[PDB]
């Protein structure tokens, strides 16, 4: 299988620097053009930089020219993006993309990594507080039951939430983060049948890379 | 630098029906008979997926209900028949002239039957109470249509301060929406009152849906 795994994304201060990486595997790295593309928080997609199969030819968008540098090591199946002189504009999700290898002109990007997040801010990293949400003691059991998890007071984005380490995938809503007084908050709900809980165990898993946090909160009745 | 304008900005279609969306280029994207216009699908929390390359051509792995036509400066993506799993933002891109550039995207939403929300209310966790905070959380799950209003009340009295709201994108299985609403206060203030209530008002019902939590039990 084709894979592109980006990494290197972090909270950086303005005027700072960062190096992103994309490890490729499952296809001939050097038979394909590669690009970086970013997605800003308003969700525009902006192509950033491209590099030819050989690494001889590069081209950059106007907003990053003279500050960013794209490069490839064909021996290591790795694509790089060196960012310097970072501004707030540069806050985004950065995706590594592979171009199709068709003849007779320029190509589409047929495969994309999951993306790596980059936040440019003078603000400080804060780990989240994670709180279980169990139903109130007077509530009525009617077949389904909803539990949840509140993730409060962190910076920057993102956090990742899962339920029973991935074993619980359906009946899950994880709500986008909302910023207040320069700290993010989100929540996630999960709905299961009343028999399964509290008999079996329901746990939310919360990870916050930028503060190296990982919490597993078991949802217990009151 | 070529500019791509997409129409419409959003579109709503029923399951099983046809959807078409346009892309206009500021100058031609043609060369060698080929057109260098590509279409991508981005579902929330996922990277863009290539659907159609070079205007006409279907990428391998993609259902035949997707198709593209056009030439020069005018291109369309057709989805027929539309399915639940096609909720997404769609973008056109040109690769004829560097820099490569993207349209501003088109949001595809599904029409379906009205559905009332399931509402759940959650008291503060005791671990939160120990740190001096108190959040009360209300989920309003799996409703249609998207528009909805939520009101908090403490011992009868409405509160607007310390309320944070967030909405999911449309679901790709049942095509519904969801919302959470959080109310944050001090432990101190939380302990002075008894009755905490979220009141949802939604097209589905003439009466508000009330869920409530009482500190007396």
């Amino acid at each position: 299988e084709v894979k592109l795994v980006e990494s290197g994304g972090d909270l950086v201060k303005p005027g700072g620097s960062l190096k992103l990486s994309c490890a490729a595997s499952g296809f001939s790295f050097s038979s394909h053009g590669m690009s970086w593309v970013r997605q800003t928080p308003d969700k525009r997609l902006e192509w950033v930089a491209l590099i030819s199969r050989g690494g001889s030819y590069t081209y950059y968008s106007d907003s990053v020219k003279g500050r960013f540098t794209i490069s490839r090591d064909n021996a290591k199946n790795t694509l790089y993006l060196q960012m310097s002189g970072l501004r707030s504009e540069d806050t985004a999700i950065y995706y590594c993309t592979r171009h199709k290898g068709l003849r007779r002109g320029t190509n589409a990007m047929d495969y994309w990594g999951q993306g790596t997040s980059v936040t440019v801010s003078a603000a400080k990293t804060t780990p989240p507080s994670v709180y279980p949400l169990a139903p109130g003691s007077a509530a009525q059991t009617n077949s389904m039951v909803t539990l949840g998890c509140l993730v409060k007071g962190y910076f920057p984005e993102p956090v990742t939430v899962t339920w029973n380490s991935g074993s619980l995938s359906s009946g899950v809503h994880t709500f986008p983060a909302v910023l207040q007084s320069d700290l993010y908050t989100l929540s996630s709900s999960v709905t299961v049948p009343s028999s399964t809980w509290p008999s079996e165990t329901v746990t939310c898993n919360v990870a916050h890379p930028a503060s190296s946090t990982k919490v597993d909160k078991k949802i217990v009745p009151r | 630098d070529i500019v791509l304008t997409q129409s419409p900005a959003s579109l709503a279609v029923s399951l099983g029906q046809r959807a078409t969306i346009s892309c206009r280029a500021s100058e031609s994207v043609d060369n060698y008979g080929n057109s260098f216009m590509h279409w991508y699908q981005q579902k929330p929390g996922q990277p863009p997926k290539l659907l159609i390359y070079r205007a006409s051509n279907l990428e391998s792995g993609i259902p035949v209900r997707f198709s593209g036509s056009g030439s020069r400066t005018d291109f369309t993506l057709t989805i027929n028949p539309v399915e639940a799993d096609d909720v997404a933002t769609y973008y056109c891109q040109q690769s004829n002239e560097d820099p490569r550039t993207f349209g501003g995207g088109t949001k595809l939403e599904i029409k379906r039957a009205d559905a009332a929300p399931t509402v759940s209310i959650f008291p503060p966790s005791s671990e939160q109470l120990t740190s001096g905070g108190a959040s009360v959380v209300c989920f309003l799950n799996n409703f249609y249509p998207k528009d909805i209003n939520v009101k908090w009340k403490i011992d009868g009295s409405e509160r607007q301060n310390g309320v944070l709201n967030s909405w999911t994108d449309q679901d790709s299985k049942d095509s519904t929406y969801s919302m959470s609403s959080t109310l944050t206060l001090t432990k101190d203030e939380y302990e002075r009152h008894n009755s905490y209530t979220c009141e949802a008002t939604h097209k589905t019902s003439t009466s508000p849906i009330v869920k409530s939590f009482n500190r007396n039990e």
